[PDB]
């Protein structure tokens, strides 16, 4: 029955008066809906923040409520995977009816799980992007940061990221905290087209919704990843994005009366996010053995990469991803600036393939980097600082990738190889021809049974047998040779092409035939 | 003059098509081909779908025409418009100073004048193609 | 009569098609197909390169021998190899268009016509997939001696 009589309604805040025996974050209910949760509570009056709002309810002085006595908890029903919900549950956009039977009730600050509890990461998480799973490896488990300037294409990749999980086990979910609603619907159908729907949720906090519900959305999406998660199921998880998160406990901190810290936030602000995202790892078997992947948002101003909190979010992920708004500028997607970027975990979050393929390209290329950025005397380049620089710029010709476009993981290992092993240096002069016998080889790779068998047998077979040896040097070097005579025919009498290339036959009919294929559908006169 | 130009444009892709060996099919009953007797010497036919012998790599008019659904409309109502034209008995004009006929039954026939001919072995000698057709305003049939 | 009805006019299209393929040299003969075959089979026993051309060459004229006796060989359900006479007794060898919906008649599968040992079928099964999907990217394959 109702306890509780509503006494002021000052700063977004309810003043509830009424004998009880309160507790943090106590669900207060106003009607059968509306709810909101305790902040602060004397022994007979209490400070609450709304959740939810209703037309008619007409929430003013003098309405009554009643003191639940329970936590903040989300319940859990079979209808949330392909939905869009609220803070509470709510269906805001439903693919499937919802049985009323609640499969489970998670509480939304439950701790995260002690040491003993944790495993090594072990398995990798295909994103999808090539620069990503081969030189900045996330792995099942792991905390990536993607912190990056405004319009730059982070929700992409992480919507890259999601989409690349069509074909396996992992159950995306996506928080949004103040997004815009059109944006929202747009990820939805997204997701419905690329057939990811059935596996995904999202939660949305809308940019005009209640304080309260912008700030505890993310972790009613990690109660509910922890709940996927103690049945054994790798969860990704994808907060966009934590600055808007930020921006919401600071403005309920404020408008709560707390004092402020460096640049007006409270200074509890790295414990919230430290608290939150520690929530998320790899798990031993006995405490449900399942990952939880988080990959949170966050945004600069004119890339400042050293402000409050991008650096608090540094020091608590394994590792980010930096998006460029110089590299954006110039045409370059995804903007992804390697040498501003790392992952913690290394080649210990990769295959042994691709671990081998890549081993040390990203330390090749900031080496690249500094001999470009450096000016000296003496005009003679040394040879080594010469095989520096074409390899780091061939590295920057694997980078652009289309949007929403999935590429394997072992077609993103044999392409790291080809670079790894020298082939794409002579590349150096024309660019737009690599960038053609790439898009080549990754059609070869994906479409004919060949290159499907050649990824199978890189798979079970590893580089150094002799079936992938003979694979590379009958199917895809040729292909190279070939094109390399046609771009450029100086290099038929270059020592280090003779070297190379010594063994290899000059082939070049998978190149011709898919050009071929192409302009078949070719109109001699066109009609526009 | 738009249609026109789209009409224009679409018989020139098919003639740029069958210069090279490669049926078109506009519909189950006229198929768009070339017998070549020699080199420098071709002649543009039009001849029903045989029965036992299946031609040699055909394509339909979807191919040779732009995705565009104006475009593709304006192709399928032209071929849906020439294919009733040629039933009732008349005399379309199909090349440039050609002619289709329908004879008896379901033959169909393609007279080439001296000009058309004259395009189409200086096409097959020199590769000297008609230049593409442009938009021209509708001239007044009377003075 | 149609330009179809008449066996020079269609060996004569027939003939220059060839010859362009043949000049633009971007054609895969039976080598390139027993390489890819011996490569596709390279990880359950190493077969000899020339010996997947010689049972290649073999089977393809097996097939020769049964189509100029008029019964049609279906390869796959994508590809069926038949003969067009015409007058005189010449005889032509083609691939009908829609196989699916008008298969010829008395249809045999090319197990009947290929030795009852496991590595011949399997060779041969090999090199028919590997010639479905060079098909399917774009290739120009030979099947016969110059087709
Ligand atoms: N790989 C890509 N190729 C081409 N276009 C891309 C690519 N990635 C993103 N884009 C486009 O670039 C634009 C900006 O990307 P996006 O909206 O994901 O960035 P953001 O950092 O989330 O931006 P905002 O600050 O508005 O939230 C969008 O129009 C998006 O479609
Ligand atoms: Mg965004």
């Amino acid at each position: 029955m109702k306890n509780l009589k509503i006494t002021a309604i000052k700063d977004n805040l309810i003043f509830v008066e009424g004998e009880h025996q309160f507790s943090f974050l106590e669900i207060i209910k106003f009607s059968d809906k509306v709810e909101g949760v305790v902040l602060k509570a004397n022994d007979r009056s209490a400070i609450v923040a709304i959740l939810n709002e209703d037309k008619d309810l007409n929430l003013t002085v003098g309405s009554l409520a009643e003191a639940t006595g329970e936590l903040y908890k989300i319940p859990i029903y079979d209808n949330y995977l392909g939905s869009i919900i609220n803070v509470l549950g709510e269906s805001l956009v439903k693919q499937y009816e919802r049985t009323n039977v609640a499969l489970d009730k998670k509480y939304v600050f439950t701790e995260a799980q002690p040491i003993f509890t944790r495993s090594a990461v072990n398995e990798p998480l295909v994103t999808g992007i090539t620069v990503v799973d081969g030189v900045l490896p996330v792995g099942r488990g792991q905390k990536e940061l993607i912190i990056g300037d405004r319009g730059t294409g982070k929700t992409a990749i992480a919507l890259n990221a999601m989409l690349a999980q069509e074909n396996t086990d992992v159950i995306n979910i996506f928080i949004a905290i103040g997004k815009k609603r059109d944006e929202i619907v747009e990820i939805y159908g997204t997701f419905k087209k690329h057939n990811i729907l059935h596996k995904s949720i999202i939660v949305s906090a809308a940019s005009d919704d209640a304080v309260a519900a912008r700030y505890l959305a993310p972790y009613a999406g990690m109660a509910i990843a922890e709940f996927f998660q103690q049945i054994g199921k790798d969860v990704l998880v994808v907060m966009d994005d934590l600055t808007n998160h930020a921006d919401a406990y600071r403005e309920l901190s404020l408008l709560a009366g707390i004092a402020p810290a460096r640049e007006a936030y409270p200074g509890d602000i790295f414990y919230v996010h430290s608290s939150l995202l520690e929530r998320g790892g790899k798990y031993g078997p006995e405490f449900g053995g399942g990952s939880i992947t988080i990959l949170p948002i966050a945004q600069t101003l004119a890339g400042d990469i050293s402000g409050y909190i991008p650096t608090n979010l540094i020091s608590i992920t394994d590792g980010q991803i930096y998006t460029s708004a110089k590299l954006f500028n110039e045409g370059t997607r995804p903007a992804i600036d390697v040498n501003l970027s790392v992952s913690r975990l290394g080649s210990a979050a990769q295959s042994k393939f691709m671990a081998f393929a890549s081993s040390g390209l990203k330390k090749i290329y900031t080496e690249y980097k500094y001999l470009k950025r450096l000016s000296s005397f003496s005009s003679k380049i040394s040879n080594r600082d010469l095989e520096t620089l074409q390899k780091g710029k061939a590295f920057e010709s694997l980078i652009d990738q289309a949007e929403y476009e999935v590429i394997d993981y072992e077609t993103s290992a044999i392409l790291f190889l080809l670079l790894k092993k020298g082939f794409l240096n002579f590349y150096t002069e024309k660019t737009e021809a690599l960038k053609v016998i790439i898009g080549v080889i990754k059609v070869f790779l994906a479409k004919d049974v060949l290159g499907r068998k050649m990824r199978a047998i890189l798979v079970e077979h590893g580089i150094d047998s002799i079936v992938w040896n003979l694979y590379l040097n009958h199917m895809i070097l040729p292909l190279l040779k070939y094109h390399l005579l046609s771009e450029l025919q100086y290099l038929a009498t270059n020592r280090e092409f003779i070297k190379k290339f010594k063994d290899i036959r000059n082939d070049g009919r998978i190149l011709l035939a898919y050009e071929r294929k192409g302009y078949e559908r070719g109109i001699a006169y066109d009609y526009k | 003059a738009h249609i026109q130009k789209i009409i224009k444009t679409f018989v020139l892709n098919v003639f740029a098509k069958i210069i090279k060996g490669v049926p078109i099919v506009l519909n189950p009953i006229i198929i768009f081909d070339s017998v070549r007797f020699d080199k420098s010497k071709i002649l543009p036919v039009a001849v029903a779908n045989p029965k036992l012998m299946p031609p040699l790599g055909v394509q339909d008019w979807d191919t040779i025409v732009d995705e565009d659904e104006e475009i593709k409309k304006i192709v399928s109502t032209f071929i849906k418009l020439l294919e009733n034209a040629l039933t009732v008995g008349h005399e379309v004009e199909f090349f440039q100073d050609t002619l289709l006929v329908r004879n008896v039954d379901g033959i169909t026939s393609l007279y080439v004048s001296e000009k058309a001919a004259q395009v189409f072995n200086n096409s097959v000698i020199d590769q000297i193609m008609p230049e593409k057709p442009k938009y021209e305003a509708l001239e007044d049939p009377f003075s | 009569v149609d330009l179809y009805e008449s066996y020079s006019l269609v060996l004569n299209k027939s003939a220059w098609n060839y010859n362009e393929i043949i000049q633009r040299d971007t054609q895969l003969t039976i080598l390139d197909m027993a390489l890819q075959v011996h490569l596709f089979l390279y990880e359950g026993k190493i077969i000899d390169i020339a010996h997947i051309q010689k049972i290649i060459k073999t089977f393809v004229l097996n097939v020769f021998a049964k189509i100029i006796k008029g019964v049609p060989i279906v390869l796959n359900p994508i590809i069926i190899f038949d003969s067009v006479r015409f007058d005189k007794s010449k005889i032509l060898p083609v691939a009908v268009a829609n196989p699916k919906l008008m298969p010829p008649l008395g249809v045999q599968d090319w197990d009947t016509i290929v030795d009852e040992d496991e590595e011949i079928k399997k060779i041969v099964s090999t090199f028919i997939k590997l010639l479905e999907n060079a098909l399917t990217v774009g290739h120009e394959v030979e099947f016969f001696q110059d087709t």
